[PDB]
Order: structure tokens, then sequence, then C-alpha cells
């Protein structure tokens, strides 16, 4: 109520959470955010990745046809890279800019 | 080279002595070498450094001298009319005649640069060579002569780190 006020178009999506691969801790926190959107999304960074996934990751929650107690499943999802112009150039000019590391390093 | 190292044992042999005063000879030695490398000062300096006495007793060290003077006053021509006067001594004998070839370039080099036009006459004076190597500017080296006039005619002929080592030096 109090974000509905200064962001009109736009409602909830989904939550986020660091760590490594999709636990069940993940998958619990996952059940109670599902009874307020149908499908809630799941955004994971992994800042020590040194594997084959990719660090950030993005997961669906998908039912599973499995009889009797069905365990949902975590669908990884890819994503895009689209970008506006204007905030395009401005991580570009936060780039190029510099700074106790050493400069030269 | 062993240039250096020669130098070096000059330096040994001057630096310990009996009496601060070593044998005629390699006093003779290192005043040859001092006219060799233009180093005229330290030449002299040495000249005046040997005593009276023995400077009179032999006049090969007179002769080295003489050759001193005339290569002091930058006369060119006389330099090799006063190398020729005297004989030197034979452990001496090839090298000296290398000292005429050192020279012989230094000529070449006052010819090559500060003279546009040279006369023919001045030009082998300084050189020393009579008329013969006037050809050699010619032929070999690539000049252009003309006749009649005599005027011969000269013609003029890692680093990341540094800069790490800079911004380092400076960002602290």
């Amino acid at each position: 109520e109090q974000f509905k006020q200064v962001f009109k178009e736009l409602e909830f999506l989904g939550w986020y959470t660091t760590g490594g691969p999709p636990d069940p801790s993940d998958i619990h926190v996952h059940k109670q955010v599902c009874e307020i959107i149908e499908s809630p999304l799941f955004l994971k960074l992994n800042p020590m990745t040194k594997h084959t996934d990719l660090p950030v990751s993005v997961f669906e929650s998908v039912i599973d046809i499995i009889n009797g107690e069905a365990t949902m499943l975590f669908a990884e999802l890819t994503y895009t890279l689209a970008t506006e112009e204007a905030e395009r150039i401005g991580v570009d000019h936060v780039a190029r800019m510099t700074a106790e590391n050493s400069t030269v390093a | 080279f062993s240039f250096k190292k020669l130098l070096d044992q000059c330096e040994n042999q001057e630096l310990e002595a009996p009496g601060g005063i070593a044998t005629p000879p390699v006093y003779g030695q290192l005043l040859a070498l001092y006219l060799l490398h233009n180093d005229m000062n330290n030449a002299r300096y040495l000249w005046k450094r040997i005593p009276p006495a023995i400077k009179s007793a032999n006049s090969e060290l007179g002769g080295i001298w003489s050759v001193g003077q005339r290569i002091w006053q930058r006369d060119f021509p006389g330099i090799y009319t006063t190398i020729n006067a005297h004989q030197w001594s034979e452990t001496v004998q090839p090298i000296m005649e290398a000292l005429r070839d050192a020279t012989r370039r230094r000529a070449f080099a006052l010819v090559s640069q500060a003279y546009t036009s040279i006369i023919a006459d001045d030009f082998a004076a300084f050189v020393g060579l009579p008329v013969e190597e006037a050809v050699k500017g010619i032929l070999e080296q690539g000049w252009q002569a003309d006749s009649t006039t005599r005027m011969v005619l000269p013609r003029k002929p890692q680093q990341l780190a540094r800069l790490t080592d800079y911004v380092a030096f400076l960002e602290n």
C-alpha cells in the first residue's frame, strides 16, 4: 500500500533470495509467497559461483502431475538483456569512472 | 668489452706503486691511452704529475707530450706529422697506429658535420691522406664531387612497468 502510490504500473511479481541452489527452505518460502499471486518468480543471486550454471538465475514453480503427494518443481527460466538507451548510457557512465585499491591496479 | 677490463688493469697498476711513481713504460702507456680517449685534461695532468727528473731522463715521454700538445691545439694535419717523428716501443707499436686511425675517424666527423663545402686541400690535411681519400669520398661513401674547383661537398648522414612505477609513486 505504501509503494502503490509511487509506482502506479508496478504490482507484485515474486521474491528474491541470495544463496546457493534452490533448497527446501526456498520452496518452503515459495509455498507462502504463492498465496499472493498465481505464479511468483524467484531470483537467486550467488556471488560464489565457480560452476557451469550462471551465478544469477530465475526460477518458476511448476505444479508436477505426479500422483499422491506432489512436490512442485522449480524450473529455471532464461532472461534477456533488454535495456533502455538512457539507463544503458547511465551504467556506461558509471562504469567509465573509477574510484583502498590502487588506481593503476 | 675487453677495453673495459684493460682500463681496469691500468687503474689497478696505477692504484698501488712502490713510492707513488710507476715504471716509465707504464706511464707512457697511460699517457698514450689518455690521448687515445680524448681525455686531454687527465693527460696533461698526468704529464705535470710526472717528476721532472724522470721526465727529462727519457725522450719517449717528450714525444708523447709533443703529440699531446699537437692534439690539444686541434692542429689536425700536424698530428700525423708529429706522430711519425719518433719510433715507439715494440709493445705499443700496433696500437699507436690504431690511435692514428681513431684520429682519422675524428677528422672524418669534423668534415661530415660542420662543413657544407670543404676545400680539397684542407680536407686532405684534416684526414691526412694526400689525394687518394678524396676518391673514397665519391666511389664508396656516395658523395658528389666536381673538378676544376676542388670543392668537396660532404653529405650529412619493459615500458608498462615503468608507467606502473610512475603511477605508484604519484598515487602514494
